[PDB]
């Protein structure tokens, strides 16, 4: 314990925090790279900013701090506040909304032999670009840029101790599971800036449980489209005709909107639901459009028109060929029937290659 | 006082101290650490965000040969306080923050008694996160953590040690939407890249439900009940639609109503939305069969109108369930046919519902 | 003022800042408190918190702080930052989402016997239990601790210099007015701890003044809570009998939630007008199921069974009772009209009866 | 620069210079502060939360006998920078804070003269709380201030002058919302429990109404009319619900998004609203009257169809307005007086309204 | 390294260098710092909000003779990193803040050569306020600029340089909303109280209108058109008040969705939302001709039907047009009279609107 102090003492009598420390001037610090994220925590897509908590294990060497542990009662691993030794500026190029890096700066330890291991917490909030497309499906490559800043490969140069990102201190609970978390090690010329400058670009790939949004945005939405078709079946005579279509269109606007407030408001892809559920909306307004053209023409039969060879093409060629005062207004009431029918076959057809579309992907 | 000045500057002086440096007599020796944890009050359960708001204090022990005195030399002097800042403390934190300070918030000052015993409890507010297992919403225990560690000393110079398995109560304002169940703390032991000391204090908590079950259950209860009355309507009032139209929507906006509160985690299934959602295609299915009745009854002229499906509905049907007017009395039938269906189906879905938590 | 730098020198030439001043080890400092509310700004309902702006005029001595006022050019009173002089560690025990106490540490009074006057401001976030029942005119008890910490009633004990809570530079500018601020001086043993350990609880109490809520939340709601019996009145062969309905029960419930989301989500009481809202729905689905029930045996008369004493209790014994093809169809017609007014008795008596219910507290 | 390392020694070598005491040349003589504040931009008047977020440098000035020089004695220097944090400043700060930070936030180097006077203005964002007086929405003019004191020093020590009345709009970013109309400032002299000198900066804005104008104003206007319209169509349609309805919710809509944007005071009421509220009274008891109507119309058997009743609605109203069949026209006739009424009495209101802006 | 620890201890050592003094060889001489400015993303352009996030390497050069040295006296060292805040550095700062953190990020070491030039680059996270120019929703172009200025010196001790017109896009990460146009960079001067030197980026972004030219102009487009249609529906439906109704809503709904997406000023009027409101106007002047139909419509016994106002529908507008059934005519006439207005009117409007940016 005394040792202990007095060992402090012999360390820090003439240390220099500010001195690049080796032995030689052209010899280069070695500075190896453990990441062990602690949580996952916010994935707003909206912002394309992701949230994680994270341990940057950072281990290098000082010919400086060394010493010989029977000299000192066999100790031969002190912890020492890391604010006095010398440490490597790593720091995150893909920052948003927070800190750069190493806010806490907590204790490392120091081996005999000089080597310092660091294992600081902190909160990083990571940008990442957000795609869209199969929603919720969807799995996302976020990456985490950890690069040394003044120093150039010349002076420092990252080690990936892992490969894999270190999952063994993981807080599982998310509506995300990880599909893998790589460590990339590149360098780089920066076009400012004369030198090579090294980084360690961190993906996570994560998958969506989409069992959340599978039940409170895709299956509502799902049974109301349903709906669109069915308009034209109803009798023009209800008075229900238009009724029906106006919720249908709203309420798919409201999911398409609300969709729309939760993706990220890119323009690099279309979401495919929202794609949906705006080719829906183009169907439903037309739809809307003919319902209201199939009640004008249905109801009046004085000083109409009622040219023969158009109601032959209605009564007397269509309605077979699909298959396969009365006497002028019921004239229209098959007629108003018959372009109904027409088009249930003309959107219940087409619906379904929309669909097919939709599920060309899996297909 | 006066001589408080003097005990204090011997023994902080850092000629004496070196706060840097952990008191163990050997380096062989480990120093344990007493650790009991005090509510105040539970402050939120963020349960979208997964997170558990608490002020606590969390009285630790520990003590330092370097810290002692004869009361007789100074004025018999017993205890005295010092800042903490100052004297070497074991690094006792957090390892469950969410968007979190991993230590303490006050730093209160700590109190020393003449033989070198330590007893400090600084304030804080945590921010700790847990899973939160929502089924049966509102009537859900969550089993809430946190995990005190310190996060400098490995199992080797520091030791962690319980004054108490339940949490302190002591001076809780017990007023919360949640009730305190149970309040246990264990000791963990594990070894990882190197060996350490886990503290869990456990937070099981059952929220009052009084709340959700008026202004949640109740309205989205009573709109349910509106999905299969819609049938009854005759379809001459022209309203079949509009009954219908309103009881979905109004299931949805209640089913994104509690999306919103719930966690929007996939682990399980709120069971309350489950209900709410399968009523819900209930009626969407509802309502194609509202829209083919319809068609059926207004239009006589040219109908196939086919006997053998007259018969089964009007001769076979009719009295199968009791025990173009004709037209309208088949809208009639295949209607309440669905009735006594949805009727079955809907009372069967509940009862198969409420076998779930029973 | 070369006298005002040299009483500092002589002043801070061997002061302790860590040591607890007094002449005797047994006597106490006296420390004294007015509370000077600066502004309530915040009295959040939903998360049961209440952001005020304070200063916390604390008063207390020191031996070790006295001179002579004719031995420095009669300089009486000096100015001190606060951060090198002793200090009492005044915190709030009801804190939440914000620090205890004393973050802007400002400048201190000493005069020359050696006492010193301390009013720093700070902003603090009390957590009050916010009882909801008649809103908006609510009167609520928020408390604010202030007491020692690490000192116990032997070494520190405290006095108040009011009972009133100070509004002299208050900001009036509020929904709410101040009805009266007590400051109350209580001692206790905390279960941790052996000692005595005193503070100071000051209870805010607090009237919402309700002209807002009252606008905007009640007078529509009963506006719309009127149209619930009126459904009855309207003839079942308009075709409206239910798009009254519909909308009643559907604005009601949006009042209903728009009002859950404004209260504190406890189960501690019911929000009267939430209950009174919740009410009104249950009687409003009722009139649903009624007015359809009314529409169903309304239409149809072919096939119909009539059974003589149900058409005999509407038409011939109930009609009066109350007062005091189309034969058979227009039967249906009265009938209808008979269940209807029945209900509308029902709903119009129970209706006044629970808003008598309601106004049980102010009769 | 060489010679300025050395001035800047001589005058902040402790020796000379200590900080923490007040530099004026007898105790008796006090201290006199100048006080001028700079707009760089408005940036945000939140109603809702009653708070100005604005950008601000204040010039401070004052002169200390301390930090003199003679030219000649230091290489013609006639003005020096120096860290503010190492120089005694007087400690003036908002006394107005919402969420404040009271003091300025980055603390700028001061420029000195070589007479000893000193220049100082920090850049600070400050959240100053106002009582918004919302009536005549969105054309109101908001009388919003500003305390600035020192928090230390009272007029004893201390005392504070104006370079300005009008507050300098010098580099002033002019697009807001918001016109500067005019920006004074007061001294203000009162006894406390001690005496203290309060300078008071007014900012009176008007807001650009414009924005409001279109998608708050016209809307509810639009929608207002309709109010009356619903009597007009007949009962035979069925839609005298439906629209009658429909024009109470979207105006309860209006009042409530307005509500959320206003500040939840009770001191006055938003005149919009006031007139959007007293419309909606009359929509509601619109909406009784047309059910009214529907009933007196669609039934004639077994009908009381009191001739009195009968005689002066028919053959008394009919032309007193004008100047089962008549069972329509007792219905029509009922309508058309309420519609007279509602005519009247809306532009009664309207005139009512206006009346009070005016 | 050693030699390293030798040459950082003469360079600051406080007996050799004065932080808080600005090096110049003479005070004549003026020092000299050239700024550049590097984008590596552009985060956030809150429109709402008018703020721009983004984060920004700021290249700051000068030079300093009290940091020279001798190679050949310490191991040939070309170069040495130092921490920014023991050196001297010109306090060049953000104004243009709202919320702002005037000074960057991250206070990275800076690379200093033996000639004593200084090279200095820091992170920071800058929330630049511009007014946001909405007009051409979504496809507009926004000029957002940032003021980088020393608060401390002015134009006699401290003058400021561009290496470059065009910020530095080296290291950006494209995927944005909006497109980077051009980012040119100017010098300024101008005399206020003091002679001051200004630098200002401006940066000119392209949205890609992409998203909400789907999400937002597609389906209000869609129901735009709906507006027209209302008329062509018979009367006799009893739907033309709902259908007129349902439009009605949605388009305030969207104008309000719109409201809440652009920022509150009365600047200028956002397109979209100026047509938007415009066509709205059209469908409630269309809700009131609607209803004046129906009343024309439902009603024959004790009409004044008088005959030169049913020859001038009847006999005389139909035909001009098309080159109790008497009452559905005139209904039908008096319909399609404002239908063909209408048609030509959105048409004409819709061509007078898409003029304007044409
Ligand atoms: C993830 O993205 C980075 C760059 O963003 C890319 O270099 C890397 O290859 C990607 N990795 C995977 C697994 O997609
Ligand atoms: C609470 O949580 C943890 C993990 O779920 C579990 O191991 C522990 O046993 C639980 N404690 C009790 C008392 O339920
Ligand atoms: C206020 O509340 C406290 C605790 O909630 C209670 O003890 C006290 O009596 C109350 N005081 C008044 C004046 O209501
Ligand atoms: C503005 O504000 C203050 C306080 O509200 C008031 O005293 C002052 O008279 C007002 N002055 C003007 C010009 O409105
Ligand atoms: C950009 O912005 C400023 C002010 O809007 C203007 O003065 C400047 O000329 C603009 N620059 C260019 C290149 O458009
Ligand atoms: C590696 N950093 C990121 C881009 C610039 C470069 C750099 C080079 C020298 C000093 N600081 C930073
Ligand atoms: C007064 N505090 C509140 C509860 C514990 C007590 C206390 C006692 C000694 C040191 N710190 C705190
Ligand atoms: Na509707």
């Amino acid at each position: 314990a005394h040792a202990e102090e007095r060992l402090l003492k012999k360390l820090f009598s003439g240390y220099n925090k500010w001195s690049r420390p080796v032995a030689n001037i052209s010899d280069v610090v070695l500075v190896r790279f453990g990441l062990s994220i602690a949580q996952l925590i916010d994935v707003d897509e909206k912002n394309q900013m992701m949230t994680t908590n994270v341990w940057v294990k950072q281990e290098w060497h000082d010919y400086k701090l060394r010493w010989d542990p029977a000299d000192y009662e066999n100790v031969t691993s002190i912890r020492i506040p890391s604010e006095l030794i010398w440490r490597p500026d790593i720091v995150l190029y893909n920052n948003a909304d927070g800190d750069f890096a190493v806010t806490h700066l907590t204790k490392a330890h120091l081996f005999h032999d000089g080597r310092v291991q660091w294992t600081p917490p902190a909160i990083y909030k990571s940008s990442c670009s957000i795609d869209v497309t199969f929603f919720p499906f969807d799995q996302q490559n976020c990456t985490m840029k950890f690069g040394s800043w003044t120093y150039d490969k010349a002076k420092i140069d990252l080690v990936n101790m892992h490969s894999r990102v270190d999952q063994l201190d993981f807080w599982e609970s998310g509506e995300w599971v990880i599909v893998d978390a790589v460590g990339t090690y590149n360098t780089r010329k920066y076009e400012c800036c004369a030198e090579i400058y090294p980084d360690i670009t961190y993906a996570f790939v994560i998958r969506r449980l989409p069992l959340f949004y599978t039940i409170n945005l895709i299956i509502p939405c799902l049974l109301i489209s349903c709906l669109t078709v069915l308009v034209f079946y109803l009798p023009s005579e209800c008075g229900e005709k238009i009724t029906l279509c106006i919720s249908v269109l709203l309420s798919l606007t409201v999911f398409l909107l609300l969709i729309t407030e939760i993706i990220p408001s890119t323009s690099l892809v279309i979401p495919l639901i929202g794609e949906y559920l705006l080719f829906t909306m183009i169907f439903v307004t037309l739809s809307i459009v003919i319902t209201v053209f199939v009640l004008n023409v249905h109801h009046r039969s004085p000083r109409t028109h009622t040219m023969p060879t158009w109601v032959r093409r209605v009564f007397l060629d269509i309605v077979p060929r699909l298959l396969l005062e009365r006497s002028v207004k019921e004239d229209w009431k098959y007629v108003a029937m018959v372009i109904d029918r027409i088009f249930l076959w003309m959107f219940i057809i087409v619906c379904l290659l929309g669909t097919v579309g939709l599920f060309l992907p899996p297909w | 006082t006066d001589t408080e000045e003097r005990l204090v500057e011997h023994l902080l002086d850092p000629s004496r101290y070196n706060k840097l440096i952990r008191p163990a007599t050997n380096g062989s020796e480990l120093v344990t650490v007493q650790l009991m944890v005090s509510l105040a009050q539970l402050i939120s359960v963020h349960e979208r965000e997964q997170i558990m708001t608490t002020n606590v204090w969390l009285t630790q022990e520990w003590e330092d040969y370097r810290l002692t005195w004869k009361p007789e030399e100074f004025d018999n002097m017993k205890k005295v306080r010092l800042p903490s800042k100052h004297i070497w403390l074991p690094d006792v934190v957090l390892y469950n923050n969410a968007d979190g300070m991993y230590e303490v918030s006050f730093y209160s000052n700590a109190v020393v008694s003449y033989d070198g015993s330590i007893f400090w409890l600084p304030p804080a507010i945590y921010k700790s996160a847990c899973k939160i297992e929502v089924k049966h919403f509102p009537f859900d225990q969550q089993n809430c953590t946190m995990k005190f560690r310190s996060w400098t000393y490995d199992r080797t110079e520091i030791d962690l040690v319980l004054k108490s398995e339940v949490a302190s109560l002591d001076d809780f304002t017990p007023s919360g939407e949640w009730d305190i169940v149970a309040l246990p703390g264990r000791r963990n032991e594990n070894p990882d890249d190197s060996t350490y000391v886990d503290i869990t204090y456990d937070f099981i908590i059952r929220r009052k439900p009084l709340f959700y079950t008026i202004n949640l259950i109740i309205p989205c209860v009573l709109i349910t009940s509106l999905a299969i009355l819609v049938f009854y309507l005759p379809s001459d009032c022209g309203e079949k639609m509009t009954l219908c139209i309103s009881v979905l929507l109004a299931l949805t906006v209640f089913l994104l109503l509690i999306s919103k509160i719930v966690p929007p985690t996939s682990l399980d299934v709120p069971l309350v939305g489950k209900y709410l959602m399968f009523t819900m295609v209930l009626v969407t299915f509802s309502i194609v069969t509202s829209v083919c009745v319809l068609n059926v009854h207004h239009r006589s002229p040219t109908t196939h109108t086919m006997a053998p499906w007259v018969k089964v509905v009007f001769l076979e049907k009719l009295p199968a369930l009791l025990f173009s007017e004709d037209w309208k009395y088949v809208a009639m039938v295949i209607d309440r046919l669905f009735l006594w269906i949805f009727v079955f189906v809907c009372v069967f879905g509940t009862i198969g519902m409420f076998l779930q938590p029973l």
